[PDB]
């Protein structure tokens, strides 16, 4: 053996086993998740308040691309921002050359292609993240979840990290129960509601919420954090629902 | 710089070069020795550009004299004639050209032979019986083509010389304060002292 | 990385031995026997071809002794390709001092110049060295005739008569027994093929399984001729000295 | 254990153990503490000497008028980044003529850690980062990790015994986040705090180390005889 | 600029004049034009005031590391060559330069080497340099001997640039004299034209062309 | 990132074997027979056209190539690395010959640059070796016709007649009866055909044979007229029809 | 193999480590820093009675206001030196002053971590580096491999370092003269060789503020010796 | 390019593949340098397993690598000729800006620096030689020999042996060469060195190369009934 020792290298089965191993570090990692709507995305995760002496709301995990694009990610968290790094490299380049802010699949293939790249040879290593991004373009609203192999698809809803299965099984209840649509101020309310339940499986520290949202009436299109008084209401609601 | 002459007689190469460096209108000194030895028995005189000319004749000194210690040997002159021409043949095609012209004279000892090259900032070679760089041709080759003979020895070698630098200190307009004559034969270089 | 895979080709052993080199020397072993022999008017190369088949066009072939200039040849013993690298590059080198100097490249300064690139292979770039050894024939108005060999290491070292490839521990007792200075080119043809004949590996040795040259003076007045032999020319030399 | 040879392996658990390896090189390092108030940020750093004819290896360098770190580890890596630090600040004044924000210095060290984490031939930096500022939103700490975890804090410790200190500004909390308009006693909480990771050695006029940045204050350092008073 | 260095039986005479001109615009009239490169080695300086003195002070620092690397100071001939091979490869890119390099060592004994920015390198016993060279040339030539004393050299020198900074308009001033032994360079003051034209004039009797 | 691999991955071992050379024989070994038979007037290269699915079309697949008017090319053991090698052989006949002398390479020559791609693969940084041995037919003025083999070490031989790959041992022996210097083209052709009836085991005919010369002039293949010196390629590769027309008379 | 620049699990670097080995075989070198100067001594240590001694140079000048001294492999140092005094005359070059003993000491340790896969390993040689400057007087570094340098009042390095340091630490006082302080190295060298101390097998030197950085001749060292043992006679 | 780190610490503080370079070293032909009151003396042993060998042609020992200086070698040949090259260039080199030839401590501290190079670089290994270097400063009388090694550390010698069985040599010179008293002409400095070799060579035929250098760019290399003559009127002295 020894064909886990090496990035890029095949085993006879013809899995890369370094790829593997990474997918372990984003299965360590907190919960995050994502939640597709009527006209817009909706992302939310997990903060574990490790200490008292963590300054409240000042430890920002997810980031913005462009204007239009939001990322969220569990796992090795360096990772996760070099990936960013480079997408808005990858969104200037585009808007550069285009004039057009860039279109969600096509930033999701550029994502694709870069954490590719990083399987194909032994001189790098796998990213140890899992990445949940989307946005809202000329052709509505999209949700994208990347995986270390560079594995990427179109999701109604998505789901990362430690609390990943609890919070898969409450995103499917809410595609069954609304096949319609979901709007994007009961996506905001749902994803607290499902940090909250995954954070089960993450139960002995305590944790901060985080959430943010793109949506074409709601925020016109752009990515903004959701605060103050639609957090709380989103936090209170949660909270009425574990109990 | 300026006049660098050359005759190859029987025996010998004798080469002569003027004294003077001048710049502007001040002759800063006048007993420039405008020669290097390359090899015990090969010696190469310069004229051009100032700076250029120093600079040229020690870098292939330098590299004449690195080939010596390698194979513990002496190069034939027709051999160092031909690797200063390639030298200069590539120096005009660089980004700043050495502007130098040279005489190269030696004494062959396979051949037993005195010789005599004429080489350009071009890279232009010629083996001559008797040459000279500038405007000193325009008098000494028409008074050699006259006074020459193939089988002269040393000292008519030296009268001859004598002629050329007497017709030049008549009719050229700058003073060049006389010049240094080195005689190349089969016991080496050396300097006359009293010209 | 990669240095996993990393054979480290020019590294020492604890005994102060560079590993390739020997081995690529080993290799040598295997390869057809090439002789070189210098005597007074003359140099004479002659190697064995590496088990030869009878379909195999003997005429039109080259493996063992290559021209480099009008002067020098050389007699080959190892990869084949890998010395026709090297050979390709010692007929360069040949050609720029001839540039540069307006005269014919001195025999050992050539052999010099390719013993320094072998050399380079054992020292940096970590790659494997060239598993060829050189016999040079050549003459130059300096030494006059000269035999020379260079190996695998890029040590090079002049012969008045050597072997290499197989057998060159026999090969190289039967010269030293029958070589005396005062020899002549006809003799020595005789004492290169006589040596072959008695350290082949094969039954009796035969003119499609060879390869033969000299360089003589034997030309008209001061001047060098190389003569590399055809297919019936080297029958004829075999029958002249008795051998077949 | 086999998966420790360099950065760029993952082991079978998904753990980068050269990265582990690092940190561990900040777990050795002489303990040093870091916390704020509204107005003010302090450091607090027990230097450490080689024998009694030494001198104490200087913890705390300062990055620009406003900002500056304390470090935990190998002292070249420590060099490297704030030589880092100091040109990323210098970058924003010349360019921008705007002070660094103290978050963008974090999420730039993070960053420039990343990179020697993803690569072969490279190697972590084997150095922790206390940084403190004072920017156009007020007091800060940060807390750097060679992994590239950074993180803002009102108050933290790395370095041996740090849980000491760590457990202590953890208690106190509530008191020194308060102390505002009071150089002198938010440094009184900090010196306390380091005490609480002193094992047979006690604070002493060329071992205390103290750095002070804040609204009207310069990121400005004590040493020597300046730091008597606070023992 | 007038510049000059001579060799004679009780070593070297080095004299410069202290004016700096931007067109007809004097700058200054007390610039430094000699620099002292080490208790042995003397550089003059004349062409442009910053390729001057930047590349001459260079210089010093190359003659430093020499010694520090070879235990040994460096020859004037050596340190002639840095210079010449450093503005050599500038050559064409328009530096300015006319420079003696004077100095004593155990091997050369006194000697002076002129160097310049088209890679002009001459080692020689008397040089004029500067705009007022040839003024300077004219009272030096026609007063030297190689038995000058002491005291009638540093006259000389110091005659021969008040003449030039008299003539040439752009010369002048002060002078700076120094003598060069064995022992090392030996400053022997700066002398205000002011001042020194008509003591000389008066002292000396010559400056007729004057209007006394 | 990089290509980190600048050191030989072929070295010399203890006993002097270049392992890579001599696993890439191995796979040479492996590969299906191919032949080439040279007679007085022109020269014959063949092998068998091993189809991998039958709804595969083997047209598509040539294993004999054109690489010059006068040269082509037949192969045994791995189909891709000899691919590229036609393609790289293609290019340094005109980039090393053709561009210099406004002449096509003679076979030596050209096959003598095929050899040094082949060694460099052997001595190169961070590359395997070719898995190929190739036999190359061809014609020029000055040698006329010749056929050479190249093997994965670089190391090539001129040959009157030889078989590489699967059944070389057995072909080589039928050749060395078959074969005199007087053979005609057509009688050549006819051998060939015969020895490779040897090392096929299925279908024997036009589609399953591959099958090319290298004999006169082709005018009509030219495409155009009026240059009387240029009168086209001496390289032909026979049709399906043609090989079954000749296998009637076998 | 293994990474040349990889952590232990300790958290160091291997080389690093390594080197210090390395270190730890060359000759003895001390320093000493007084009010009158900084002493800089060392075993010469010759491999061979026929190896002229006088050859071997393990203390060397920086500038005029510093110098240094060696231990390990000392081939080493001189692309260290080189450095070192590059940087001493170019700092004067482009600020017309005299280079801070600790800003030259630490250019020379930026040269340390410069190694990977830049040098191929990292240097295996300790150097003393000795100096003096306006601001903070007299200075004793000791610069590792590593990157890291301490000042010291007093220094050991090579094979005797860790019994010349405890001797050190006991003889050290902030009111030594520097003839106490050239004893003491000489004292201290003499107990920590193999070979008996003479002035043909160590050498001595010093900086002071006046006369800058001068290595001793062997007479002058000799006298020393004799005023030393003299010394330890007398009582 | 290619950047492995071939020389590299190990556990205990050696640089293995600089002291595997010293065993190639070892294994190299015997070379002895001896100076005397106004010249020295490099002797260099030639092994005889190689008989049908062309002396004329045949790289000799000792190199010339300026008319003032030489040098001999002991190890790997190859190696040899690239620091041979490199040092002849440098010496043209400083003629040329420094206007005066080499001192011999200058030519082997820059041989010396480019064998240490080859100690800390990647992709290299170290250089498998260790050289004499010997000859006279630009108008000095004062006899110079200098000694370097792989690991790039040289150092001065009244005299010295490298090379196989050196041991042996070095034994016998250091009871037989007197500091206060070095051989006071060139006969006894040549047979010092010659009997210095008979200890280790076999016979003293075509297997002991010498070369004396004198002031001023005096150098010569004997023949082989000048050195004969040595070795016999040694033998006969020896039987007593
Ligand atoms: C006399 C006075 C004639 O100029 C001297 O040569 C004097 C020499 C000197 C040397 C060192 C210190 C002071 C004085 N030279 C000058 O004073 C010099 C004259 C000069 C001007 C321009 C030149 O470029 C062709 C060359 C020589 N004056 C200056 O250098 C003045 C102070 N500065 C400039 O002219 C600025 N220029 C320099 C060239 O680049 C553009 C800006």
């Amino acid at each position: 053996t020894g064909y886990d020792l090496s990035n890029s290298v095949f085993s006879p089965d013809g899995r890369n086993f370094q790829v593997e191993y990474a997918v372990k570090a984003v299965e360590n990692g907190t919960t995050s998740i994502g939640i597709k709507c009527n006209d817009g995305v909706v992302f939310a995760v997990e903060k574990l308040i490790t200490s008292k002496l963590l300054v409240p709301q000042k430890n920002v995990k997810i980031q913005v691309v462009d204007r239009h694009i939001g990322c969220v990610y569990s796992g090795l968290i360096p990772d996760g921002r070099h990936l960013v790094n480079r997408g808005r490299e990858e969104a200037a380049s585009f808007k550069k050359l285009y004039k057009t802010p860039i279109p969600i699949p096509a930033f999701a293939d550029r994502l694709g292609q870069y954490v590719q790249a990083h399987t194909l040879y032994n001189s790098v290593r796998p990213f140890g993240v899992s990445t949940i991004f989307g946005g809202v373009d000329k052709n509505g609203a999209h949700l994208y979840m990347l995986e270390p192999s560079g594995s990427y698809w179109g999701y109604k809803g998505a789901a990362t990290g430690k609390g990943r299965q609890s919070a898969k099984a409450e995103l499917e209840k809410l595609v069954d129960h609304h096949p319609e649509g979901l709007s994007a101020r009961e996506a905001v309310k749902q994803a607290a509601k499902i940090i909250y339940l995954a954070h089960e499986d993450n139960k002995e520290k305590d944790f901060e919420l985080e959430i943010s949202w793109c949506s074409l009436s709601e925020t016109n299109g752009l990515h903004k954090f959701v605060k103050g008084d639609l957090l709380q209401e989103a936090i209170d609601f949660a909270q009425k629902e574990i109990n | 710089m300026d006049i660098i002459l050359g005759i190859r007689v029987q025996d010998s190469v004798i080469l002569a070069s003027s004294k003077a460096v001048t710049r502007g209108i001040s002759v800063l000194k006048d007993s420039d020795d405008k020669t290097r030895q390359l090899s015990p028995h090969t010696l190469m005189s310069f004229a051009g550009e100032a700076g250029d000319t120093v600079q040229f004749a020690e870098y292939i000194q330098a590299n004449i004299q690195l080939y010596s210690i390698r194979e513990d040997y002496e190069l034939s002159p027709q051999a160092v004639s031909s690797f200063v021409r390639q030298e200069l043949a590539k120096s005009i095609r660089s980004r700043r050209p050495y502007q130098v012209n040279v005489l190269i004279g030696g004494y062959d000892k396979k051949k037993n032979k005195p010789e005599l090259y004429q080489i350009d900032y071009l890279g232009t070679k010629v083996e001559l019986p008797y040459g000279a760089h500038g405007y000193s041709g325009f008098y000494t080759f028409s008074l050699l083509d006259h006074h020459y003979r193939p089988d002269m020895t040393t000292e008519e070698g030296l009268d001859l010389l004598k002629l050329c630098v007497q017709e030049l200190e008549k009719r050229m307009p700058m003073d060049f304060k006389g010049v240094i004559v080195k005689i190349v034969d089969k016991d080496g270089i050396r300097q006359v002292d009293d010209f | 990385g990669s240095r996993r895979y990393d054979s480290r080709t020019t590294i020492f052993s604890p005994e102060g031995r560079l590993y390739q080199v020997e081995y690529a020397l080993e290799s040598i072993s295997h390869a057809g026997t090439a002789i070189g022999i210098m005597a007074s008017d003359g140099i004479v190369l002659a190697a064995e071809r590496k088990v030869t088949s009878t379909l195999l066009e003997q005429d039109t072939s080259t493996e063992k002794l290559y021209k480099l200039n009008d002067k020098i040849a050389v007699a080959v013993a190892g990869l084949t390709a890998d010395a026709e690298i090297l050979i390709n590059t010692a007929r360069i080198h040949a050609q720029n001092y001839l540039k540069t100097y307006n005269e014919d490249i001195p025999v050992e300064i050539l052999v010099r110049r390719l013993s320094d690139i072998k050399q380079g292979y054992t020292q940096h770039g970590g790659l494997r060295p060239f598993g060829v050894s050189f016999i040079y024939a050549g003459y130059d108005d300096r030494y006059g005739y000269q035999l020379y060999t260079s190996n695998p290491s890029g040590n090079y070292t002049g012969w008045k008569a050597i072997s290499v490839g197989a057998n060159t521990s026999a090969a190289q007792t039967l010269l030293q027994m029958d070589y005396k200075d005062d020899m002549k080119v006809d003799d020595a043809i005789e004492l290169a093929l006589k040596t072959l004949s008695k350290t082949t590996d094969s039954s009796a040795l035969t003119y499609d399984r060879l390869e033969f040259a000299t360089i003589r003076k034997g030309a008209n007045d001061g001047e060098v001729y190389q003569k590399i032999f055809k297919p019936q020319e080297i029958k004829d030399i075999l029958v002249k000295t008795g051998i077949t | 254990n086999n998966y420790d040879g360099d950065t760029v392996t993952f082991s079978p658990t998904g753990r980068l153990f050269q990265v582990e390896y690092a940190l561990e090189a900040i777990k050795q390092g002489s303990v040093t503490v870091g916390l704020r108030s509204n107005t003010h940020a302090v450091l607090v750093a027990l230097k450490r000497n080689a024998d009694e004819l030494s001198s104490y290896q200087k913890k705390i360098i300062k990055c620009d008028e406003h900002m500056g770190l304390s470090l935990a580890g190998l002292a070249p890596d420590a060099r490297v980044l704030s030589n880092y630090l100091r040109q990323q600040c210098n970058y924003s004044s010349l360019v921008f003529n705007r002070k660094l924000a103290v978050e963008r210095a974090g999420h730039l060290l993070c960053d420039k850690a990343q990179k020697n984490t993803q690569s072969y031939g490279g190697r972590p930096y084997g150095v922790g980062l206390l940084i403190i500022g004072y920017d156009k939103s007020g007091a800060h700490l940060l807390e750097f990790q060679p992994s590239g975890n950074v993180t803002e804090l009102y108050g933290t410790a790395i370095g041996a015994r740090s849980q000491g200190a760590k457990t202590y500004l953890e208690r106190t909390l509530d008191t020194f986040i308060k102390i505002d308009g009071n150089p002198d006693e938010l440094i009184k909480a900090g010196v306390e705090a380091i005490s609480q990771s002193l094992r047979d050695e006690s604070l002493t006029v060329d071992n205390l180390s103290i750095a002070i940045v804040g609204k009207d204050t310069p990121f400005t350092i004590y040493d020597g005889e300046a730091v008597a008073k606070y023992i | 600029t007038t510049t000059l260095a001579f060799r004679f039986q009780g070593g070297i005479i080095v004299a410069v004049d202290s004016r700096a001109t931007a067109g007809n615009w004097v700058a200054s009239q007390t610039v430094k034009k000699v620099i002292e490169i080490n208790p042995f080695l003397l550089g003059t300086m004349a062409g442009g005031t910053a390729d001057c003195q930047f590349w001459e002070t260079w210089l010093g620092s190359q003659c430093r590391l020499h010694e520090l690397r070879e235990k040994e100071r460096i020859s004037v001939a050596a340190a002639s060559k840095i210079l010449s091979n450093l503005v050599y490869q500038y050559k064409g890119a328009g530096l300015s330069m006319g420079t003696m390099i004077c100095g004593y060592t155990r091997k050369e004994g006194p000697t002076i080497y002129y160097v310049d920015s088209d890679g002009t390198r001459l080692k020689g016993d008397i040089f004029c340099v500067g705009s007022g060279q040839t003024f300077a040339y004219g009272v030096l030539d026609s007063n030297y001997k190689w038995d000058l004393s002491v005291e009638d050299a540093l006259y000389l020198g110091k005659r021969s640039i008040l003449a030039a900074a008299h003539r040439d308009a752009y010369s002048g001033g002060s002078v700076n004299l120094y003598h060069v032994t064995e022992d090392g360079w030996i400053y022997h003051g700066n002398h205000d034209v002011g001042e020194l034209f008509w003591k000389v004039k008066e002292e000396e009797g010559s400056f007729n062309n004057v209007i006394g | 990132m990089t290509d980190r691999y600048s050191f030989s991955l072929t070295t010399f071992s203890p006993s002097g074997k270049l392992g890579q050379i001599d696993y890439a024989l191995t796979a040479v070994k492996q590969g299906v027979t191919s032949l080439g038979i040279k007679a007085t007037n022109g020269v014959v290269i063949a092998t068998e056209k091993k189809s991998s699915s039958p709804l595969a079309m083997s047209e598509t697949l040539s294993k004999v190539s054109l690489l010059t008017p006068d040269i082509g090319a037949v192969y045994s053991g791995m189909g891709p690395d000899y691919r590229v090698l036609v393609d790289k052989s293609r290019k340094v006949a005109h980039t090393s010959y053709k561009r210099i002398y406004g002449e096509y390479p003679p076979t030596k020559l050209l096959v003598s640059e095929v050899a040094k791609i082949m060694q460099e693969a052997t001595q190169s940084g961070g590359v395997r070796p070719f898995g190929v041995s190739l036999l190359i037919a061809g014609h020029d003025e000055f040698n006329g016709f010749s056929l050479y083999q190249v093997d994965p070490s670089g190391s090539y031989f001129p040959w009157k007649a030889t078989a590489i790959g699967k059944g070389s041992v057995a072909a080589k022996t039928f050749l060395e009866k078959r074969w005199n210097d007087e053979l005609e083209l057509e009688d050549a052709i006819h051998i060939a055909l015969l020895t490779l009836k040897e090392s096929v085991e299925g279908e024997f005919n036009g589609d399953t044979i591959e099958l090319a010369i290298i004999g006169d002039e082709n005018p009509d293949l030219l495409g155009y007229t009026g240059i009387p010196t240029d009168k086209g390629p001496r390289f032909r590769k026979l049709t399906s029809q043609e090989i079954n027309d000749r296998l009637e008379a076998l | 193999d293994r990474g040349v620049s990889t952590f232990s699990p300790e958290g160091r670097l291997f080389q690093v480590e390594y080197s210090l080995e390395a270190i730890k075989l060359g000759s003895t070198a001390i320093g000493i820093a007084t009010k009158e100067g900084v002493v800089l001594g060392v075993e010469k240590r010759a491999t061979s009675p026929l190896l002229e001694s006088d050859s071997i140079e393990k203390i060397v000048e920086i500038d005029r206001h510093i110098g240094c001294a060696m231990s390990g492999l000392t081939a080493d140092a001189r692309s260290m030196i080189e450095h070192a005094r590059t940087a001493a005359v170019t700092h004067n070059l482009y600020y017309d002053e005299d280079i801070n003993v600790e800003s030259l000491t630490q250019s020379v340790c930026d040269l340390a971590l410069r190694f990977g896969e830049l040098m191929s390993r990292p240097f295996g040689v300790a150097l003393l580096i000795a100096g003096h400057d306006a601001d903070d007087g007299y200075q004793l570094f000791h610069a590792e491999p590593s990157g890291t340098f301490y000042r010291y009042n007093a220094k050991a390095i090579g094979s005797g370092s860790e019994g010349a340091q405890a001797e050190l630490l006991n003889e050290w006082h902030s009111s030594l003269t520097l003839k106490e302080a050239e004893l003491l190295v000489l004292k201290i060298l003499k107990q920590v060789m193999e070979e008996k101390l003479d002035e043909n097998n160590a050498q001595l030197s010093c900086i002071t503020k006046q006369d800058g950085f001068k290595i001793y001749d062997n007479e002058k060292t000799a006298e020393l010796i004799k005023e030393l043992k003299e010394k330890e006679a007398a009582e | 390019g290619y950047d492995r780190a071939l020389s590299i610490f190990s556990p205990d503080g050696h640089i293995f593949q600089v002291e595997y370079a010293l065993e190639a070293v070892k294994r190299g032909t015997c070379a002895v340098g001896v100076k005397g009151k106004n010249c020295v003396v490099l002797g260099c042993e030639r092994r005889s397993t190689l008989k049908l060998q062309d002396t004329r042609i045949t790289p000799s020992k000792v190199s010339k690598i300026d008319s003032h200086v030489v040098l001999s070698f002991s190890g790997l040949n190859a190696d040899s000729r690239i620091l041979i090259e490199k040092a002849r260039v440098e010496a043209q080199s400083h003629r040329l800006t420094l206007e005066d030839p080499v001192t011999v401590e200058y030519l082997t501290r820059y041989v010396a620096g480019v064998q240490q190079r080859y100690t800390q670089s990647g992709g290299v290994r170290p250089f498998g030689v260790s050289t004499l270097i010997a000859g006279f400063d630009p108008r000095d009388d004062e006899p110079k020999l200098y000694q370097t090694e792989p690991s790039g550390i040289y150092s001065s010698w009244s005299a010295q042996t490298i090379g196989r069985n050196s041991k042996t040599v070095r034994e016998f010179l250091e009871k037989n060469y007197d500091r206060k008293e070095p051989p006071a002409t060139v006969e006894e400095c040549v047979k010092l060195t010659v009997r210095s070799l008979l200890e280790v060579v076999q016979t003293g035929a075509k297997n002991i190369e010498i070369t004396v250098v004198k002031p001023d760019s005096d150098i010569v290399a004997l023949s082989s009934e000048e050195i004969n003559q040595y070795v016999t009127q040694i033998e006969q002295e020896k039987q007593e």
